RNA sequence: GGAGCCAGCGAGACCUUGGCCGAGAGGUCUUGGAAACUCCGUCGUGCUGGGGAUAGAGCAUUGUAAUUAUUGCUCUUCAACGAGGAAUUCCUAGUAAGCGCAAGUCAUCAGCUUGCGUUGAUUACGUCCCUGCCCUUUGUACACACCGCC
């Protein structure tokens, strides 16, 4: 598993934040830039909670942006037993996120579309889903 | 395998699952005919479905539906839900997309209930 | 959406058990459910009573309504706890009043926050309505003044913050209603006053309703949710209960 | 943000109380109402043209607003939603009223007719469904799964029989005659359908 | 433009003397400076 | 092929009943005439001759419905409201019935207690519910 | 005999008595005469009314 | 958890063990 | 006690008649095995209960 | 449990879901 | 015999009073605990 | 010339009953009145008497209490079913109403041979007031067409009710013998009296 | 009077499926741990087959040691009540209202409180005319348009 391109965003958010510390604290453009920082950061997730600049110093990590990744998260979200699963899935074609269906195991899922990844309505483990359960409807195809 | 479709119906509590298969013509509720279905003053509804598209496509087919929970009231809008959207179903899967199209504009064009849920969700009409 | 709700409410007792933890080592402003919205924008509440309420239970929803500005009153026939909130969250609803009574009389009133709450619990004692007046005359629903006395604990800040926000914001100066509720060994002493102010002093008049609240329930979450985990309980069969003070 | 093209120059410009996204906007047809949809909040903010301020926050929407339209001539706003449901709104008079209807799934994108009783929304599901306003009950729809045409991308892995990556339509819009409709997605085909006999004229590639 | 392309679903491009000719602008040519000022502003 | 639940329960009732009457082989107790068949009730049968015969075939028709049924179902399900108590039926007047269905041959004891519609009997009860459809 | 007319236009702002509104309606037997009239019930543009007279004018009604 | 959990969920495991504990 | 529903249970014997049950409304009471309870309200039938 | 079954996860998948009395014992 | 719980408090006029006078205190020093537009 | 859709014989295995293939072949009122017929003799109760969806029994479960006007949209059987339950002890027994209503218009097609829905359209589209009163004294004023079928309907329901309380008659027969008279526009049914004493009125305070 | 049947909440010896007696209440021997409603019939405008208070006589249950009450059943007895003055309170979609079922989970509740499901409407959904409560009378308000000293 290599790690050196989100290793490259996580220390480019660093330099950014050192290269915002070095200016004037007063300075208004400082504050912003800084607020639309802990803004998107939060928006993407890799911020739980919205968070101090001191806290993105660290807070920031490998694992963080590896964890909104979106077979990982249908791993904690229980539909596949394990990420090389997931992926598989992904790959076939049978995960959607809102309204668009995702074929890349390398997308990250943003905060707010986090609770609309579902899988395509015609996937054929669906019908086996509602089947256990017994409560499959061929009207909805699915 | 023999070809066969499955749905349901609901109404407040009640609910009904109906399996639809070819067959000769059995359409059949809680294992027995449609013609018993109580109360009678209400019975032409689970016979609308059957009596708008006409039977004729139930020559060659066979359902059996079974109820469970609500009213009597709220059961027979299942059956009639459930009946109508097997129907929907079964002529989709075995039978061309054009006849599912007349189907649903019938359908819907007579009662919408028939194919959607009436569910009444609370709604605050005042504003606060 | 009941992905979102279950993830929010995650996050939401997330913060409660951070600000208690950051409050410990302060001890060593506002609460984050109202933080977000205190004194930008006003209240929106409903008031409600149980299945098949009484003719003077519905008399006294309708005046727990006028007490508050923005309280609209919605009849409970046949409503199911979980779409009744569901419904007012839909509604965009700030808080949710329900109102029980015994043979007419009112016993209870239970305040629920959305969107996750707190629920505070109150048992009323000692109930007087305006109907129980003769001429009586109408209210005037300015934005009253709020008085609050006695509140010392941090359980007592944490029940003026949630009685406070059901107001509106910022009441003009010269508005002559004005509602105290007087802490009291517990006993909440609730009273609507309109005042004129004189060249030597000031004369009120009370208006109405009279009635004592205690708090016994305080949980993190909708009144819907019976599994909510409690904030605050009273304990009432332990042996100090008698004599023991907590707000 | 509001534009004069006369004048050519930003006049005014309306945001959130905490900076909400939004993704949609719809206009009143006498120019002092603005309202915009998001898909974070599924509250529809108004403001006022005139004054700039937030009149209020339209809730009741249990999905991300997709969609908005204020009827030409009557002036009532319809908005849909990821929440398989659309709502009919009449903010104009005293009092305020809602009409929600359900559709078969979720609805993309919305449609109003010039004459203001009908309107039409493209569902995920490939249907162009049309409704009665003033009714609130189905009048048509259109199956659209069929006549899309979508390319197998060079990364794809599985076929594009199979593919359900686009077999919806994105967006819609009514012929000012009011008898077809114009639609799209993200696909290699735009298709132009008949309303009232249910039929596509041509396809385009 | 990195976070976004990871977090785009469609394509995203990559952002980008002497007398210079601006390429774009606000306002017609034709347009006069002093039209794009109200009465009340005079 | 005929089944009674193919038929109506009150028209095969009706001439179900009839058929008991007819055959005089069903035994009655006497004090058919000075029952109620369940103390909410306040007045007799009115149909003092035939009401027994009807209460056997109801009887028959459960039985067929649901294989195993012992007195203290037939109790439940006769039973009605009376606050309110919901008295059950008259246990006596149903326990005369399944000993009478049996000697007929229409019933008889189920394993694991309770009554099992006999064979024979169930081709009985199919006889009836064809001549109700012819 | 009694008239039919067509009504046309709600009038608002009348001042007229809680429970009656004051409408314009233009005769069918003549689609351009028109006059104004008082109805207690629930109405609306383009529902038909039945004038029994026809000569006389509306007047506010407090 | 290949990956860990983020603060939230982490505090919701942990209360997940004490209630299973009791 | 006779009759349990989880906290609130009934009592009888302690007193005779629903008048001694007045004058202990709000009593501390507890049982053998220290449970603590109070006595809630008198039953009218039957008397002492 | 409550929260459990409060909070299952409906689009949850999992790889297993594709899947005398003395004389009738002996009989069996 | 001992009670568990607090007595429920009785408003007698003396309590009305002193309530009253605590109330038109307030008023004289203009001290409420209100809400304010942030 | 001949279109011919089913080139088979239409058996169902479980039977259905031969008038429910007549009623295939056609909608009607219980299976037993025709739709197809009837027309509202007065322009003004056009659109707000609506008759031209046919339907099998008037129970519907309709969203019709939503907007302010879609009770014009209500099959008018429907509304006079609703409107017959009333007096607290007879609410919410919608299914009695209908045995009420389809026994009434049995006995109408008894006494007289016109089809019965035509003759409660004619009785309601008689029975409006067309003039009416409103306090200021009293002054005359205009009744609207929603209003008018409402308080036809009310009147009807009202009378039908009040002549059964307390005699022989059951409440079938004397709604039966109202509506009837109603429609022939005698003085006998009482919605006529009371709609003649409401237009009277008008005409004094004129 | 018969017959037909449809729910959802709920689980810290006693419950029970089944058999036998008794008209019932209720006894006795054993196994495991819903109503409203709908269909067919009788009755019939008569304080009537509505009403079941009061009273008598019996058949049983529970304690406890009394001929004590307690809770049910059987017959007879057969009242007030025939829609409610002056006045007054509330109410707009699963809402008013009718219907039953369950739990008594630290406050309040013991035929009372809460919860649950079932049947299900009429009218209005517009107005400031009356009443009452308020807001404004430094556009301050970024274009166009309208306005122009309470
Ligand atoms: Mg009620
Ligand atoms: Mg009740
Ligand atoms: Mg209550
Ligand atoms: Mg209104």
């Amino acid at each position: 598993e290599d790690y050196h391109k989100y290793n490259r965003i996580c220390g480019d958010i660093r330099r950014l934040a050192n290269k915002l510390s070095l200016l004037p604290p007063t300075d208004p453009f400082r504050r912003k830039h800084e607020q639309l920082l802990l803004d998107k950061l939060y928006a993407m997730g890799v911020l739980t909670t919205k968070s101090k600049i001191s806290d993105l110093e660290n807070k920031v990590t490998v694992s963080a942006i590896c964890r909104r990744r979106l077979p990982v998260i249908m791993h904690r979200l229980k539909m596949a037993e394990t990420i090389q699963d997931a992926v598989k899935f992904i790959e076939q074609g049978h995960v959607r996120v809102g309204p668009n269906l995702i074929n890349d195991p390398a997308y990250l899922v943003t905060r707010n579309m986090e609770d609309y990844v579902t899988w395509v309505d015609n996937s054929k483990i669906k019908k086996t889903l509602l089947r256990y359960r017994n409560q499959i409807d061929d009207f909805d195809f699915s | 395998a023999v070809p066969s479709v499955q749905t349901f119906g609901k109404k407040k509590s009640a609910t009904a699952v109906a399996h639809v298969k070819a067959g000769k013509g059995l359409i059949k509720v809680n294992g027995s005919p449609i013609t018993l279905v109580e109360p009678e003053i209400l019975r032409f509804k689970v016979y609308e479905p059957l009596l708008l598209v006409g039977l004729d496509k139930f020559s060659n087919i066979d359902i059996r539906v079974r109820v469970t929970g609500g009213g009597h009231v709220s059961q027979v809008y299942a059956i009639r839900q459930a009946i109508a959207k097997g129907l929907v179903a079964y002529h989709q899967k075995y039978v061309d997309e054009q006849s599912k199209n007349e189907l649903k504009k019938a359908f819907t064009s007579y009662d919408r209930t028939l194919l959607i849920a009436d569910s009444r969700r609370p709604e605050p009409k005042k504003f606060g | 959406m009941l992905r979102r709700q279950a993830r929010e409410r995650r996050e939401y007792l997330y913060r409660k058990a951070q600000e208690l933890q950051d409050s410990q080592l302060q001890q060593k402003q506002v609460d984050d459910e109202y933080a977000a919205t205190s004194g930008i924008m006003d209240p929106r509440i409903i008031v409600t009573t149980s299945r098949d309420p009484s003719t003077r239970l519905s008399q006294f929803a309708k005046e727990i309504k006028l007490l508050f500005p923005n309280a609209v009153r919605l009849n409970r026939g046949n409503y199911v706890m979980p779409n009744l909130v569901d419904a007012c969250k839909k509604s965009g609803t700030t808080d949710l009043v329900v109102l029980h009574e015994h043979r007419g009389v009112p016993t209870s009133l239970t305040i629920s926050h959305f969107p996750h709450g707190p629920t505070a619990q109150f048992s009323l004692h000692n109930v007087v309505m305006r109907h129980d007046i003769i001429n009586a005359g109408n209210q005037s629903e300015v934005n009253p003044h709020l008085i609050f006395d006695n509140f010392t604990t941090a359980l007592g800040k944490r029940v003026v913050c949630i009685l406070k926000h059901l107001f509106n914001a910022g009441p003009k100066k010269d508005s002559e209603r004005v509602i105290t509720f007087a802490n009291r060994g517990d006993f909440i002493s609730v009273r609507q006053h309109v005042y004129v102010r004189t060249r030597e002093g000031v004369e009120i008049a009370e208006v109405g309703p009279r009635f004592e609240m205690r708090l016994f329930e305080l949980r993190l979450g909708t009144l819907e949710n019976k599994d909510a985990d409690v904030e605050w309980q009273l304990r009432r069969f332990i042996r100090t209960a008698n004599k023991k003070d907590y707000l | 943000r509001a534009w004069d093209l006369i004048r050519y120059r930003n006049f005014r410009t309306f945001t959130g109380t905490e900076r909400i996204q939004f993704n949609c906007l719809a206009v009143d047809p006498s120019g002092e109402v603005v309202c915009a949809g998001s898909l974070d909040n599924f509250d529809i903010h108004v403001w006022s043209v005139q004054t700039g301020q937030l009149l209020d926050a339209l809730s009741g929407h249990e999905g991300p607003v997709s969609c908005l339209s204020f009827s030409q001539e009557n002036s009532v706003l319809a908005s849909a939603s990821w929440d398989k449901t659309i709502r009919i709104w009449s903010i104009f008079g005293r009092s305020q009223q809602v009409e929600p209807i359900e559709v078969y799934s979720d609805v993309l994108a919305l449609s109003m007719r010039p004459d203001g009783k009908e309107v039409a929304v493209s569902t995920l599901k490939g249907q162009i469904s049309i409704f009665n306003i003033e009714d609130a009950k189905q009048v048509g729809n259109i199956d659209c799964r069929k006549d899309i045409i979508s390319g197998r991308f060079n990364q794809d892995r599985f076929t594009a029989k199979n593919s359900e990556r686009s077999k919806f339509f994105t967006t819609i819009h009514y012929s000012f005659d009011g008898m077809a409709i114009v639609a799209g997605g993200n696909n290699n085909s735009i298709c132009l359908y008949d309303v009232p006999n249910e039929v596509l004229l041509k396809r385009f590639i | 433009y990195k976070l976004d392309v990871l977090s785009s679903v469609h394509f995203v491009p990559k952002p980008a003397e002497t007398p210079t000719i601006s390429m774009e602008d606000a306002q017609p040519l034709y347009m006069s400076n002093a039209s794009s000022l109200a009465p009340q502003e005079i | 092929g005929v089944s009674v639940r193919d038929v109506a329960a009150q028209d095969f009732i009706n001439a179900y009943a009839s058929f008991l009457q007819r055959q005089g082989k069903l035994e009655v107790p006497g004090y058919v005439d000075i029952v109620k068949t369940s103390s909410g009730n306040e007045m007799p049968p009115q149909d003092a001759e035939g009401w027994f015969y009807k209460r056997a075939a109801s009887v028959a028709r459960h039985i067929y419905m649901r294989k195993q049924v012992g007195v203290g179902k037939l109790n439940k399900l006769y039973g009605g409201a009376k606050p309110y108590k919901h008295i059950d039926a008259s246990g006596s007047i149903n326990r005369k019935v399944l000993q009478a269905l049996e000697k007929i041959g229409i019933v008889e004891i189920s394993p694991k207690g309770g009554r099992r519609i006999s064979e024979n009997g169930q081709r009985d009860l199919d006889r009836i519910a064809a001549q109700t459809l012819e | 005999p009694v008239t039919l007319a067509k009504v046309i236009k709600v009038l608002g702002r009348t001042g007229s008595r809680g429970g009656v509104t004051q409408v314009r309606v233009e005769f069918l037997e003549d689609t351009s005469r028109t006059i104004v009239r008082n109805v207690k019930g629930p109405v609306r543009e383009n529902d038909i009314l039945v004038l029994m007279e026809s000569e006389r004018e509306a007047r506010r009604l407090r | 958890n290949p990956y860990g959990l983020n603060e939230v969920d982490d505090f919701a495991s942990k209360r997940e063990k004490v209630l299973l504990g009791q | 006690p006779y009759k349990i529903f989880k906290n609130t249970a009934f009592i009888k014997d302690m007193f005779s008649s629903a008048m001694e049950v007045a004058r202990f409304e709000g009593a501390q009471i507890k049982t053998v095995s220290g449970i603590r309870g109070e006595i809630k309200r008198a039953l009218s039938k039957p008397e002492g209960h | 449990l409550r929260e459990k079954a409060k909070e299952r996860n409906p689009d949850e998948y999992y790889h297993a879901m594709h899947s005398s009395m003395d004389q009738v014992k002996l009989l069996k | 015999f001992d009670r568990t719980a607090k007595p429920v408090p009785v408003i007698t006029s003396e309590v009305t009073e002193s309530l009253e006078d605590m109330i038109r205190r307030r008023i004289q020093d203009s001290n409420f605990d209100d809400l304010q537009r942030r | 010339f001949e279109v011919v859709e089913e080139f088979t014989p239409v058996v169902l295995a479980t039977p259905i009953p031969e008038e429910v293939q007549q009623a295939q072949t056609e909608i009607k009122l219980f299976n037993k009145w025709s739709f197809e017929e009837v027309e509202v003799k007065d322009a003004s109760l056009v659109d707000y008497v609506q008759v031209r969806q046919p339907i099998f029994v008037a129970h519907t479960a309709g969203r019709y209490a939503n907007k302010r006007f879609r009770k014009a949209q209500c099959p008018i059987i429907e509304r006079l079913t609703n409107s017959l339950m009333m007096n607290g002890r007879n609410n919410g027994k919608k299914l009695k109403a209908v045995r009420i209503i389809k026994h009434t218009l049995d006995i109408i097609n008894v006494l007289t041979d016109q089809n019965p829905i035509q003759v409660v359209v004619d009785a309601i589209t008689n029975t409006g007031p067309r003039e009416d009163t409103t306090r200021v004294r009293r002054q005359a004023v205009d009744v609207s067409p929603l209003r008018r079928v409402n308080q036809a309907i009310a009147l009807l329901t009202i009378g039908a009710r009040e002549a059964a309380f307390r005699n022989i008659k059951t409440i079938a027969e004397t709604l039966a013998e109202e509506l009837i008279n109603a429609a022939k526009g005698s003085s006998t049914s009482y919605a006529i009296k009371k709609k003649d004493e409401l237009e009277r009125v008008a005409k004094s305070n004129r």
